[PDB]
């Protein structure tokens, strides 16, 4: 998953 | 200056580009030139607004990844310490423009086929500026291929891949990568039968089982040149520690445990908890066509898992090269 979303 | 999206993506090129990824803070694309695939980043920077719900970053904090991006691509033609594990960077541009009208197409096709948790980006005007970075293109990623491997001996050597390149950029620039996740390593068909890197001046070779790995994604990197040292501080970061579902959000924690929130230092440690979080995948959310259906592949179990109970008591991925049993 991305590291962080919006 | 700043130049034109026609610079980067002549109209062939253009026409050429389909989608391959996204994140928060920018859209990669696939293209050809020459006849050969290459991967384009694409990151608004410096405007006022909102994208994908997040403020744009600024040219000063994307310059650590531009800048680390090219010191790990230029590892492959040095001497001392030599790796082509991570991914080839061809150029940097700062583009300005609205969007391609081009790009929009494989935009949306991406977002009617995958879906898109990004805005359609069709509300740029014609004075954003953004940087564009063209890299190899690298393959595809490891989680995309959960299901599309032959069998854990091709975890294995994707295990070497990655500790042996990891370990050479910890010798040469003092490297953590800090955000390798299975989203952040590709795959690639090879030919070769062998691998080849130098560490320290010491030449070895890894059975590439037909697969060559490459590291992307340097946003979270940080390594060092004559005491200069290139990071991104997350310390007061409110979002990035607070992860939960999936054992990678737990390693953004386990790292800032062994450096004391303090992110300009060196702590090798940290590619050793991606290398274990990447083992812990291999042996829990992969699947391969082909199962350990030989005593001699039970072995090659045995050992992958004798891997991910021992390597945590390492201090680097260069340790762990050059003194894990699995490697020998
Ligand atoms: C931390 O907050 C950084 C944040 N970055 C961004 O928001 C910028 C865009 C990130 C795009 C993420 N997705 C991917 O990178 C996927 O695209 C494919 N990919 C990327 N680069 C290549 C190359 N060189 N070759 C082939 N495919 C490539 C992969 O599928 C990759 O998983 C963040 O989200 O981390
Ligand atoms: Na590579």
């Amino acid at each position: 998953a991305r590291k962080k979303q919006t | 200056g700043p130049v034109p999206f026609s610079h980067c993506l002549p109209t062939e090129k253009l026409q050429r580009c389909e989608k391959i990824g996204e994140g928060v803070f920018g859209e990669v694309f696939q293209t050809i030139a020459d006849h050969t695939p290459v991967a384009i980043k694409i990151i608004a920077i410096e405007g006022p607004d909102l994208v994908n719900g997040s403020h744009q970053k600024t040219f000063e904090e994307i310059l650590p990844e531009i800048i680390i991006s090219k010191e790990l691509s230029l590892l492959s033609g040095e001497v001392c310490n030599r790796t082509e594990g991570f991914i080839g960077l061809n150029s940097v541009h700062c583009v300005q423009g609205s969007y391609p009208p081009l790009l929009l197409k494989a935009w949306d096709h991406y977002n009617s086929t995958k879906g898109s948790a990004n805005d359609r980006p069709d509300f740029f005007k014609d004075d954003q500026l953004f940087i564009v970075l063209e890299f190899e293109f690298g393959g595809i990623d490891l989680e995309q291929m959960r299901t599309k491997l032959s069998s854990l001996a091709t975890a294995k050597s994707i295990l070497h891949q990655l500790t042996a390149s990891l370990a050479v950029a910890e010798a040469s620039l003092r490297f953590e990568h800090r955000d390798l996740h299975w989203g952040n390593v590709l795959l690639k068909k090879t030919s070769l039968k062998k691998l080849h890197y130098t560490l320290n001046g010491k030449s070895s070779t890894i059975p590439s089982c037909g697969l060559q790995v490459s590291i992307i994604d340097y946003t979270l990197s940080r390594l060092e040149r004559d005491g200069i040292v290139v990071f991104c501080d997350v310390s007061m970061d409110e979002d990035l520690f607070t992860g939960d579902g999936d054992y990678q959000f737990d390693i953004y924690r386990l790292m800032k445990k062994e450096n004391n929130n303090r992110w300009g230092e060196y702590h090798p440690y940290s590619n050793v908890l991606w290398l274990h979080y990447l083992t812990d995948k291999m042996l829990k959310q992969m699947t391969f066509k082909t199962k350990c259906n030989t005593p001699a592949m039970k072995q090659i179990k045995r050992k992958i898992q004798e891997f991910h109970r021992t390597m945590l008591n390492f201090s680097s991925a260069t340790d762990l090269l050059c003194q894990h049993s699995l490697f020998k």
